[PDB]
RNA sequence: AAUAGAUCCGUAACUUCGGGAAAAGGAUUGGCUCUGAGGACAUUAAUGUUAACUCAGAACUGAAACGGACAAGGGGA
RNA sequence: AACCUGGUUGAUCUUGCCAGUAGUCAUAUGCUUGUCUCAAAGAUUAAGCCAUGCAAGUGAAAGUAUAUAUAUAUAUAUGUAGAAACUGCGAACGGCUCAUUAAAACAGUUAUAGUCUACUUGACAUUUAUAAGGAUAACUACGGAAAAGCUGUAGCUAAUACUUGCAUUAUCCUUUUGGAUAAGUAUUUGUUAGAAGGAAUUAUAACAAAGAAGUAACACGUAAAGUGUGUAUCAAUCGAGUUUCUGACCUAUCAGCUUUUGAUGUUAGGGUAUUGGCCUAACAUGGCUAUGACGGGUAACGGGGAAUUAGAGUUCGAUUCCGGAGAGGGAGCCUGA
RNA sequence: UUCAAAGAAUCAUUCUUUUUAAAAUCCGAUUUUGUUACUUUGAGUAAAUUAGAGUGUUCAAAGCAAACAGUUAAAGCAUUGUGUUUGAAUACUAUAGCAUGGAAUAACAAAAUUGAACAAGCU
RNA sequence: AAAAACCGUAAAUCCUAUCUUUUAAAGGAAGGAGAAGUCGUAACAAGGUUUCCGUAGGUGAACCUGCGGAAGGAUCAU
């Protein structure tokens, strides 16, 4: 499935022998979506079970500025670095852009520091505006196909500025 | 100004706010250039900044292609002795090598290169040193014993 | 299938096993254990072709079933068990202890050892690893993982191991006076005090070892066995005493009788 | 009777080298939601006034069918 | 043992080939064959077809035993066993053949700081209890067809088959001793510090989130406490997959190949045990080539190895062992490390 | 583009050892000064096979043994008995890779449409 | 548990194109070998017309002829 049936760098084709072996495998892909949190398990080689997620709604999301993480639920996907058909069909990858409820992080902020370790970070006006709106933009970083859970981080700063600039000279 | 693709580069393993850019000296009797130490470029495949670890074989090669993006073609001229005719024989083959944007490489430049993990289907080598050399003719053409 | 091969051809057996070419076509493949197959030998040939105690596999096994063969004072019943380079084996009712040492030619020969010296076994450590709780555990060449080693112990230093308590006693470094034993080198069998090292840039480090007859020989760092300091060999050496008596002048020694 | 308009691709023997040739032979063209790209007029590198029909990919949708009528080569040895 | 001889002519000297000569672990065949030792043997061509019979099974302290048999003081407790069956492991080893195979396999040389790894050894562990629950074989009774290594319902029981689940330890302070503090192993994500190697984003440690699989509800009995079986993590062992570099027969009456249908690389993501156009989406037009690419042929598996050898060399290598392939030809899959 | 001289040892010679410019190192002296080809040494060099050791299968093809006093005991060592010596070594395992001494022969670079080094001051 | 749909691996069959390997094929046109056959005299001597080369044409054939060359000539030579 991998490593053969492909012409060499010179352009000549390697004619096929040594028919496909099991250790190559190459299992079919998965498209995890929003919905009921149900997954399957796949027996990897050497009895290494893989948590294969096809439908995810909730996971963990980390504030990197504060170095914290809270369990929350995703609302929708809005961008992927890959083809737009994935974000149109509501799939999750390890570099997707999703919307996360601001309520748990806001409650944690009020409990710890207050106001609407290494504290007193002055946050930023744009994220404060997103918090007052109630929904924020954050990027999933974990691999849902392998670990079976959608974990992410809150994206802030110039990268957030670039994301909004590419989202909305703009439509 | 640094990121132009339909994605973003993080330079993972660098940290942004804690502190007290990122680089790695890779050792092998070689130090990172100051330009790469201070540079604003981000590359996940650069030996100094990326995750790739250099191990295996260290070679010296002749720059053949530099117009390609972040990758160069390296040829290694050598002599192949023949037992029957007890004489030498000019024989070469060009191997691909990934070039970090830190090093400004021109055509025909001699480059020290190290082996890393398979980076592409063919590219599995990384540049470490470039020594300037104005060549005459074509890099396909000049023959160097290196 | 292409799974692990469960056979060993007689001709493919390691050279130091010394298997007759006409005695079948299969060699006893050593089971997985504390040492590699190449640098270790099984009790089968150990007690059949070297000790000459038995003549057949069946009688070897019916000796083995009784708990009269002990390695490191541990009874062993694995018929093809890899003993290893350096170890202590014991037979109880006849009360004898054999330490597996080398030979100048480079074979495996058991060596008679008293109970006191049998209690004193040496293991060359391979690497140290840090685990949870900031504790260091070091793995010897015998596949033995000994935790809580001395901080002064280095990666190439050897450590005295006690059989009963399984504890470290004293460390021996790689100094210029460190008496060593080449394990798998081309100069295997010769004992030496080492003369120098050459720290090469990320390749096989070599060391030049000095003999008693002022013979200097270079061998890799990866295949040495520190057996004591310059005072004396901590291990009772075999009859050849670890001196590679030369091939040309071996025949003059052989001819007088 | 059979396609026949158009775009994309592809096109042999033979030859007087000009052709054969629209060779042969294929896919598409329906729909709407779309998107984008390609001139003249002015300001001390950029922002305002004003005129095209050629391409391309994501959709789903419609009775899996569409140069929708008219209009139009059947090819080959 | 670095070797020559006959043949062009009326006769001679050359070139030149033919023939002679000897070897072959190189095949077949003809004649002949009193002995012994030693022993290749369906490769050539048909990797063509196969009748038949066998070629992988396994219980000696130790999983489950009212099919059943036997022995000790007397229906009481131990036993020795034990057909069938459940369970566990192996059957992925071995053996045969060389069709495919042309930088492919193989051989030497590297890495895996890009991975997995049965059994074994060595260390060792975290979020009803005087011992928990169902679910089934063999078997009993009725059959079907010609049958399969075929099969249904009723009833049942066990196990080391399947499933739940029963403390405690460490840290800080006056400073043996009293208080207080806290309890996730692997694995994943986000924020930091950071004994070794050659270079770590290493080991490891701190915080914030998740988080499996276990830490024995099991079996026999050795010092004049033990063992088997099973289990989390680490290391080696037995290996495997990828992988750097160097090497191949003939052919130009094969000069330009590859690139929509991935070709060359970038980014991002899926998949794998892991890296990787392995694949997908976007992006750029790149990559190889007279140092012979791309093609074509091989009556080509490769290797150490064989013959002939003064040295050079030439030819052979299916075949004792290593590595690769196949089980009539493709393709797909469970189980299982 | 770095020559030679001087000293001990075999036979009449041959052979062995020291220095003789500059730059950083040590308070009259302590010591590094291209790359590659090439070349010398090593380690990783599976076995079988190859040449070959040793070894009287009746020799040999062999194979990797066997030998030693012992009509029945002496020695050796153990504080009554316990046998001893041994062999399966050697070179090869590309040409390529790793480390390594290198003066000769080959190339490559620095070598003036200018490029330097030293001293003083400035940032 | 049957059953269906969707990408995916893909057996197997057919269309077209290309490459490789054998064979049929009416017949055609060659070459070679056979113990001698017919006609001619081409070359070997100045072979009776010196021989030969390239080219072109003619002829039943070897051969003939023209143009420009060579001696391997029959000339190393007023």
């Amino acid at each position: 499935r991998d490593g053969r049936h492909k012409l060499r760098l010179t352009g000549g084709k390697k004619k096929i022998h040594k028919k496909k072996r099991k250790y190559e495998l190459g299992r079919p892909p998965s498209n995890t979506k929003l919905g009921s949190r149900q997954v399957h398990v796949v027996r990897g080689r050497g009895r290494n079970y893989k948590y294969r997620a096809i439908k995810l709604d909730s996971g963990s999301f980390s504030w990197p500025t504060f170095g914290i993480s809270k369990n929350t639920r995703i609302i929708d996907v809005v961008y992927n670095a890959s083809n737009n058909e994935l974000v149109r069909t509501k799939t999750l990858v390890k570099n997707c852009i999703v919307v996360i409820d601001s309520h748990p992080f806001t409650t944690w902020y009020e409990n710890t520091f207050g106001t609407t370790i290494g504290k007193s970070k002055n946050i930023d006006p744009l994220l404060l505006e997103q918090f007052k709106q109630g929904r924020v933009l954050a990027c999933i970083s974990s691999r849902p196909g392998q670990c079976g859970k959608a974990d992410g981080y809150i994206i802030e700063g110039d990268e957030l500025l670039f994301y909004k600039r590419k989202m909305d000279k703009r439509n | 100004d640094v990121q132009h693709e339909r994605a973003y580069q993080k330079q993972e393993g660098a940290s942004f706010f804690n502190s007290k850019r990122y680089w790695k000296k890779v050792g092998l009797g070689f130090a990172t250039p100051k330009e790469a130490k201070e540079g604003v470029y981000v590359d996940k495949k650069c030996p100094f900044t990326g995750n790739v670890s250099i191990r295996g074989r260290i070679l010296k090669g002749m720059v053949i292609s530099n117009k390609m993006k972040r990758t160069i073609i390296i040829r290694r001229n050598y002599l192949h002795y023949v037992k029957k005719y007890n004489r030498f024989e000019k024989r070469h083959k060009n191997i691909p090598c990934h070039c970090s944007p830190c090093f400004d490489v021109k055509e025909g430049d001699i480059v020290t290169v190290g082996q890393c993990r398979p980076l592409s289907k063919t590219v599995r080598f990384n540049v470490l040193h470039v020594e300037k050399h104005q060549i005459f003719g074509s890099a396909r053409k000049q023959f160097v014993l290196f | 299938g292409k799974g692990i091969k469960k056979h060993l051809k007689r001709v493919n057996a390691p050279s130091h096993w010394m298997l007759n070419k006409m005695g079948g076509q299969y060699a006893p493949k050593t089971s997985s254990g504390p040492h590699k197959l190449l640098e270790s030998i099984p009790l089968v040939i150990l007690l059949r072709n070297r000790l000459k105690y038995a003549l057949t596999f069946d009688e070897v096994k019916m000796i083995l079933i009784q708990k009269i063969v002990k390695v490191d004072n541990k009874v062993r019943t694995d018929c093809t068990f890899p003993v290893g380079l350096m170890d202590v084996i014991h037979i109880t009712k006849s009360n004898e202890y054999f330490r597996l040492l080398y030979d100048i030619k480079g074979r495996f020969v058991p060596h008679r050892i008293t109970n006191e010296e049998s209690k004193y076994k040496l293991c060359k450590v391979k690497k140290i690893l840090l685990r949870k709780g900031r504790l260091s555990i070091a793995v010897t060449h015998d596949g033995r993982s000994i935790p809580y080693i001395h901080p002064d112990v280095k990666v190439n230093d050897t450590v005295r191991l006690d059989l009963e308590t399984g504890k470290v006693l004293e460390h021996l470094k790689f100094q210029v006076g460190s008496l060593v034993m080449v394990t798998a080198g081309h100069s295997v069998g010769r004992v030496g005090v080492i003369s120098s090292i050459d720290k090469n840039m990320g390749t096989y480090d070599i060391i030049h070892v000095k003999d008693s007859r002022n013979k200097v020989f270079a061998t890799r760092l990866s295949n040495v066995f520190v057996i004591g300091d310059n005072t004396k060999p901590y291990i009772s050496l075999p009859r050849e005493k670890g001196i590679k008596l030369d091939i040309i002048e071996e025949r003059r020694n052989r001819l007088k009788a």
